[PDB]
């Protein structure tokens, strides 16, 4: 995240670290029940084995409310396409299921209509990751968030150089230099309303970071509710 | 002219469904809805969507 601010205690507990054999943080995921993990599936080929940690907000210590839990299942869907990040969305299956404590808590699915007529037309949601925070920067030791404001297809597509399918939407800011950036990808967008935050996109990709006259695009998930219930069974 | 769900969410907590012409509300996993039909109550603690207070 460039720009933005901290989580504090217990703001941002659906956020998820996958986490290489070197123990580094290298993509978002979205806590969605005690046993599944929602994911990038652009972020599936960023490393070989991998493991989810949950709970944590600073990687450089062990506030003791960490957990690492390995992975059983990868459901990657069928047609992600490497070349344009289209259907950029993975669920996982862990081995054993979370434990739900302070910091560790899962977003809400939402019903596919609603979402689309009263989530995805407030004002903003709420992306939160460990990833670079510049372009050219370092991976925070601390979870961030922002508030982005949702952008109109329209203007999307013409401020992009890639095509942007109907499973993209765009979130972000023209000018302003606060945006998502590497490392973030397939961690949570989430929209809040009245007191609940359900989750509405996944991180997917960006032509830079915060660049003037660009935005980040996120997985559509209202585009995958049916194919999420189908992975968790 | 909003009616129904278009009118503040059809005074429900969570998802509106306009069934005829008259609102019916329901609520995410882990919810269940209140005896005045619109508010959802957490069945446990960690209930989805919310920051945690303890
Ligand atoms: O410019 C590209 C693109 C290559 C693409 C794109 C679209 C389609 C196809 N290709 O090959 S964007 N890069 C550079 C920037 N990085 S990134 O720093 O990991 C990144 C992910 C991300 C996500 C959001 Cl929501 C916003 C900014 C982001 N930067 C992402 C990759
Ligand atoms: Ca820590
Ligand atoms: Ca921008």
């Amino acid at each position: 995240i460039v720009g933005g601010q901290e989580c504090k205690d217990g703001e941002c507990p659906w956020q998820a670290l996958l986490i290489n054999e070197e123990n580094e943080g290298f993509c978002g995921g979205t806590i969605l029940s005690e046993f599944y993990i929602l994911t990038a599936a652009h972020c599936l080929y960023q490393a070989k084995r991998f493991k989810v940690r949950v709970g944590d907000r600073n990687t450089e210590q062990e506030e003791g409310g960490e957990a690492v839990h390995e992975v059983e299942v990868v459901i990657k869907h069928n047609r992600f396409t490497k070349e344009t990040y289209d259907f950029d969305i993975a669920v996982l299956r862990l081995k054993t299921p979370i434990t739900f404590r302070m910091n560790v808590a899962p977003a809400c699915l939402p019903e596919r209509d609603w979402a689309e007529s009263t989530l995805m037309t407030q004002k903003t949601g709420i992306v939160s990751g460990f990833g670079r925070t510049h372009e050219k920067g370092r991976q925070s030791t601390r979870l961030k968030m922002l508030e982005v404001p949702y952008v109109d297809r329209n203007s999307c597509k013409l401020s992009s150089s890639f095509i942007i399918t109907q499973n993209m939407f765009c979130a972000g800011y023209d000018t302003k230099q606060e945006d998502a950036c590497q490392g973030d990808s397939g961690g949570p967008h989430v929209t809040r309303f009245k007191d609940t935050y359900f989750v509405t996109g996944i991180v997917s990709w960006g032509e830079g970071c915060a660049r003037k006259g660009k935005y980040g695009i996120y997985t559509k998930v209202t585009a995958f509710l049916k194919w999420i219930d189908r992975s968790m069974k | 002219t909003r009616k129904l769900c278009s009118l503040d969410n059809g005074d429900c907590d969570q998802f509106c469904h306009e069934e005829q012409n008259s609102v019916v509300c329901s609520c995410a996993r882990g919810y269940t809805l209140a005896d005045n039909g619109k508010a959802c109550i957490p069945t446990g603690p960690y209930p989805c969507g919310k920051q945690t207070l303890e």
